[PDB]
């Protein structure tokens, strides 16, 4: 599966 | 970065026996490039582009493959345009038949 | 041993050329491209047969959903970085690469790294949980993820995710990533103003690594020899060239080795007439 990311940088 | 670039078959070559041409254009940004497979200095046709991707060290690549019955009479070659080249590159096939 | 590999890779770009999408995301396992997302399509679409096969509609519509909003967040992402850049227009590029290693079952590697016009601009430590800023400008993002407390969530996906869902892809395709396909090789030499160039060709080689050496006396020869590295085929199989430089009438005197797991002994070839 893939990761959804978190926070924007 | 320039695109470095290889043409091949997939099968090592024969007149008159069915194959694929490849042209992989390799180490290169920004992303956006043209990679065109010829015969005979006209654009092959049914070429396929596999997806985009980028190796370890984030430089991109693209491969093209085209079906293709090779033909003694005829020359080969990938045509490349990228931002890092003034004008276009022409990688020339070796049938090694 | 038993080692295998999950990878993640996304790309953002505010020029990806005439029709073309500007956000284009894919996995590998071992290497074999197995998923595709990208904007225009707005979903995820098998690569191999296998991922067809055995993920059902439910992997493929919550596949898709992590696809859109990795998509969201990057074009976010692709603004924020050209405002702290001092930027405008231009052609730029937000690239991520993620992952986890397992070796007899168990996790050895999980990264997290990202990259901005193809320049290493942040990574997870996963030992220390910090990100490191490889650059100036990347320190305002591990400020903004050391204070926000993400690397507890991103060390789970690490550790147990995304090891989870490798050991269940290596079973989904087992049969796959341990084939051999056997190289078909050619020998061919040119002759140019006074120098004869020997081509070593390997064609349709599976898997990836491979070793081809040009020999002459006995010995392997790196002198004057190059080798194209390992390029990709259409279909999951790969194909390299070597080359050496030889005076005309010494043709004879070399040959190639071809070593290949498909192989239990190394293949020998030599130029014909």
């Amino acid at each position: 599966s893939a990761l959804q990311a978190f926070r924007e940088v | 970065l320039t695109p470095k670039v290889q043409v091949y078959s997939r099968f090592p070559a024969s007149a008159g026996t069915k194959n694929v041409l490849n042209c992989f254009a390799a180490g290169f940004h920004p992303p956006k490039i043209s990679i065109t497979l010829m015969k005979d200095g006209v654009p092959m046709e049914g070429a396929q582009y596999s997806d985009m991707s980028f190796n370890d060290d984030w430089t991109f690549q693209r491969l093209v493959h085209a079906d293709f019955t090779p033909s003694s009479g005829s020359t080969y070659a990938c045509k490349v345009e990228h931002e890092t080249l003034k004008e276009p590159q022409v990688y020339k096939w070796d049938p090694e038949f | 041993m038993e080692l295998h590999t999950l990878r993640y890779i996304r790309t953002a770009m505010t020029d990806p050329g005439p029709g073309l999408p500007w956000y284009v995301d894919v996995g590998y396992v071992d290497g074999e491209l197995f998923v595709h997302y990208n904007s225009t399509a707005r979903r995820y679409v098998p690569r191999t047969e296998w991922i067809a096969a055995k993920a059902d509609q439910q992997y493929w519509d919550g596949q898709t959903q992590i696809g859109q909003g990795n998509e969201q967040i990057d074009r976010e992402n692709l603004g924020i970085l050209q405002r702290r850049y001092n930027q405008t227009g231009g052609s730029h590029t937000v690239q991520w690469m993620y992952g986890c290693d397992i070796l007899e079952g168990g996790p050895i590697r999980g990264y997290y790294q990202m990259a901005y016009d193809g320049r290493d601009f942040t990574a997870f430590d996963k030992g220390t949980m910090t990100f490191t800023a490889a650059v100036p400008e990347a320190v305002p993002t591990k400020r903004k993820w050391e204070e926000g407390d993400y690397a507890e969530g991103l060390k789970q996906y690490l550790e147990e995710t995304c090891v989870e869902w490798l050991r269940r892809y290596v079973e989904y395709g087992k049969a796959e990533l341990g084939r051999r396909e056997r190289p078909e090789v050619r020998v061919w030499g040119k002759e140019a103003d006074g120098i004869l160039t020997l081509s070593c060709r390997a064609h349709g080689f599976y898997p990836r690594p491979i070793v081809v050496s040009w020999l002459k006396d006995g010995a392997v020869r790196g002198q004057d020899a190059h080798s194209g590295g390992i390029v990709p085929n259409g279909d999951g199989t790969y194909h390299t060239w070597v080359t050496i430089d030889a005076q005309p009438g010494d043709g004879d005197k070399y040959q190639c080795r071809v070593e290949h797991a498909s192989l239990p002994q190394p293949g020998l070839y030599s130029w014909e007439p």
